[PDB]
């Protein structure tokens, strides 16, 4: 969970806490992942559905080519 | 069939992204990823266009959505959290503060040398303030002792 | 719904306009996805780092002046300290207040005038100055008031004279007169002339030049008191608006329904960065399909 | 419930009671575990939820692979 | 699937840590433990990055929170 | 769910403060304590505000009300 | 399916708002929030309307209902409550009364400089009254000492 | 529990206590949350019911799609 | 039942009894705890009620997640 500054990101801008556009620093806390389990599970289901649809299309293509072969 | 293969690849990439997001549900400071795709089409000099179908789907980028996550309370003052915009700076070695990386988790503790380090014993970069003046004199990052 | 405000959607008919390069807005293509993010130069770009074309609106007027497409920039600083030029003051003056002698006005003696108010102004370089306004109720003429202004820098409090104010104290301080109708509404201001003050730091026009400390000495203030009234209610500072500004940092950015990208800074000004261009073609079925 | 000093820990710094940075010694008392049952139970529930989510993801992966297998 | 397996491993490690904390509820002088995890990402010479998903979750360390416990 | 966990933590903190106050009912010279909490809200650079709910409740401070006690 | 997903999102948003309201049941001066939603419908150039179903539900705004809350009695005169319309004004720093925020809780106490501050040591803004005349002369906010 | 004045809110209008449209200031009191537990719990139940109904609808959609898939 | 002077508190200001802003000293008396049992018990009941409400909310969240899991 560490990042570095690249060409596209730009250059690191150093600063203090609660100064300018920077935020604040709180002791006694930690940050959790910024994910929502409901959304992740729904997206998982949708991705599975899309994968099944694409597999069906690929099977259709293969069946068509094999039907051409048996002539 | 290559269009179907591209669709399969895109679906599997999204599946992997979702699996990684679910796996990192407990990692401190983690930021989720979003998979974004784009259309594919040829650009031949002599293209029928009206009589030419698509070219499948190609992955554009994997996002790094940086929206603020939830916060847990541990009552351990050595744990720190950045509320808003900002990242912690940590250096691999004490003697090379220039070589540093950005992070968000605040699981800090004193090492054997009384320096604040992360879980991987990476020193935390900090400023040096004046004895009386609150403003920091030198903005160069140095390990905190 | 991703709850990410940088993601945009065109509901209805219209296409987003994106340019391959920042310096060539003419070469542009149409798109529908709204996965936007700031690049290292604080320009809104797509996933392929293609700049989003937008308009340039007027500072005050909502209507966009020029319809040419240009890349949209979101500066992280309000890097232009704006001097105060127009101050709008709306007050209610006590009709039952005690009369005072116009010739005996002196800002050093509180008993000579009726009320005194304080406010903060900014110069060209952003230095904060204290502006004090003194209101005096005329004795000779009923329903008549005298208004004077003073500026307090580090050196001291220096009176400010009006260019054409019809209130000349024996000392030399120049104010302006306010008159009201029978119903208590506003009748006239400075004999119908606009209220423009002399230059703050120019000795050629001011007998007590304000120490600008490096700022523009020819700064002038225009006072708008079109809402001043005189009723039975006590003295009250109902409204005070200025056009001054100070240096600040980008705090938040939002989008309205009109497509204008607004951002608020630490100073408080709600700077409108621009608008988002929308493109519609008569026959959408004939557009050639590029990648992405 | 015993610890030893390693390289990362440092070296054992000896001292008296109520001297320098050390604490005091009270007789007639004992130390209990520094745990909170409420927090432990809630963490248990959350960990079970995450484990179920991960098992769902693994099941989705296996279902996709088996779907491709049947072509 | 290996990312999902890593997630399962991390969840089970946290479960075991919580079970140990609950079991040691009556041990005198015991100090609780906290499980901290970290993200995984490859560092290949030619990495597409924008087109590369994550690598799962790796257990970082099991902490030994030494905050003062209650006294009987 | 973390909002509910924050609410649970705040309620338990208030419960502990009240329990301490009740336990110290006979201690000489003791001064009661009051638990005060505060709302939580993010300050992200790009915040929807209207479409973003709250962030739970955070403990602010445990007061030390110093009002004069009775005399025996 | 996207309509059902929108319904799930709206229901979970209402659930989160209710959870926040429940969690903040003891916070002083807190004001509840209400979730309001709106229907979604397309506006295409050629819309059949009679043959086109809805588009789900979209979150409109999370309200900030400001109706007066109940009052508790602590018999501590440093605690203040605004009965009716109005907010307390507090400044982050003593020397910058311009930078201020509005609040409703009145858990005030004197700091080491005998200034009235909140729990976060934020100075309470006040006026300056005349020695004899009751009316306040200058309306600028300044810390109370 | 602090607010700031934005563009939509307007501009901060200052005033005294018990003057004009402002209220009064009472010492020795504090404000609680302006919530009603009964209403919050009932809304919680209703929101859960709506979420279950929407999940049922999503499941029906997925079942229809998978039924079409097996042709 | 002892306190010390920290940075936030200020510095110890020494003085005599019944001088300046100090109080008086009476022999033969002691200070009891400045608590009210009635208020403490009522607050205990209220805190229990709030804890139950929050637990109900958490249970609703977990039930929603488990309902989504079974799709």
């Amino acid at each position: 969970t560490q990042w570095d500054s690249t060409q596209f990101s730009g250059d690191k801008i150093w600063g203090e806490s609660n100064k300018g556009s920077f935020g604040t620093i709180n002791n006694g806390m930690l940050e959790q992942s910024n994910i929502d389990m409901t959304q992740e599970l729904v997206d998982l289901i949708s991705a599975q559905r899309n994968f099944q649809a694409n597999s069906r299309s690929l099977e259709v293509h293969n069946q068509l080519q094999q039907n051409i072969l048996q002539i | 069939s290559y269009v179907s293969l591209s669709g399969l690849s895109a679906a599997q990439l999204d599946l992997n992204t979702t699996s990684n997001n679910i796996a990192n549900a407990n990692t401190y400071g983690f930021k989720e990823s979003r998979a974004e795709f784009a259309d594919v089409y040829s650009n031949s000099l002599f293209t029928n266009a009206k009589t030419t179908p698509g070219g499948g789907a190609q992955a554009s980028q994997v996002a790094q959505q940086f929206h603020e996550g939830s916060s847990i309370y541990t009552n351990n003052p050595m744990d720190l959290r950045v509320s808003g915009t900002g990242f912690f700076a940590v250096a691999k070695e004490r003697l090379t503060p220039q070589q540093n990386e950005l992070t968000r988790n605040g699981a800090f503790h004193l090492n054997k040398e009384n320096y604040m380090v992360t879980a991987n014993d990476e020193f935390l970069l900090g400023y040096q303030v004046d004895p009386s003046s609150g403003e920091v004199s030198s903005y160069e990052p140095q390990p905190i002792n | 719904y991703t709850n990410n405000p940088m993601d945009l959607r065109v509901s209805g008919t219209g296409f987003f306009a994106v340019a391959k390069e920042r310096l060539t807005p003419q070469q542009n293509e149409l798109t529908r996805n709204g996965a936007f993010h700031l690049n290292k130069e604080n320009y809104m770009v797509t996933a392929n780092d293609e700049f989003l074309l937008g308009y340039q609106v007027d500072p005050s007027s909502g209507e966009v002046s020029s319809y040419e497409p240009q890349p949209i920039n979101i500066p992280a600083e309000f890097g232009k300290p704006k001097q105060t030029a127009n101050i709008e003051v709306g007050v209610n003056l006590p009709a039952n207040g005690d009369l005072k002698d116009p010739t005996q006005f002196d800002f050093s003696d509180p008993d000579t005038y009726n009320r005194s108010t304080s406010s903060t102004i900014y110069d060209s370089m952003g230095q904060s100055y204290k502006l004090t306004t003194y209101y005096l109720k005329d004795q000779t003429q009923p329903n008549t008031w005298n208004t004077y202004y003073t500026v307090t820098d580090k050196e001291g409090e220096k009176p400010l004279n009006v260019a054409a104010g019809d209130a000349q104290t024996p000392t030399g301080h120049v104010g302006h007169t306010m008159k009201f109708n029978n119903d208590g509404t506003l009748a006239s201001l400075n004999n119908g002339q606009p209220i423009t003050s002399v230059a703050l730091g120019d000795p050629a026009t001011n007998t007590t030049p304000v120490d600008m400390n490096g700022a523009d000495p020819a700064q002038t203030l225009n006072f708008g008191l079109g809402s001043a009234t005189q009723f039975a209610a006590p003295f009250e500072l109902t409204k005070f608006d200025e056009d001054g500004a100070t240096t600040g940092f980008l705090t938040k950015v939002d989008f309205d329904e009109n497509g204008s990208v607004m951002g608020t800074y630490s100073n408080g000004e709600n700077v409108t960065l621009g608008r988002v261009a929308l493109v519609r073609v008569p026959n959408e079925q004939g557009l050639d399909k590029k990648g992405g």
